């Protein structure tokens, strides 16, 4: 959840296994195409699931 | 009488030549890979920025 105003914009975070963001962003009940190149990480390992 | 004269005006690479021990200074040819592993802690999250 986050606030709103009559103009601007939220800098979401996200988590994707896609190597595409290709995802629909649903906000505030609105829905919006989202795309982009994701790389593979540098670590090959991470201590969270 | 006729040693020629020394490396420190004849060295390339503008390579300042010094003794004790004997090493030189300031070269400057090619390249140097670097890796550098930086604390987390010294980025921010794409929110806070």
């Amino acid at each position: 959840t986050t606030h709103v105003t009559a103009t601007g914009s939220i800098t979401l975070h996200f988590s994707t296994s896609s190597p595409q963001a290709n995802f629909i962003v649903s906000l505030c009940g609105k829905k919006t195409t989202c795309n982009a190149e994701c790389k593979p990480p540098a670590d090959h390992i991470i201590g969270e699931p | 009488n006729n040693s020629g004269r020394p490396l420190q005006e004849t060295a390339p690479f503008g390579c300042k030549i010094e003794v004790e021990p004997l090493r030189a200074s300031n070269c400057a040819y090619g390249h140097i890979p670097i890796s550098i592993d930086i604390p987390d802690a010294a980025f921010v999250r794409s929110s806070e920025s």
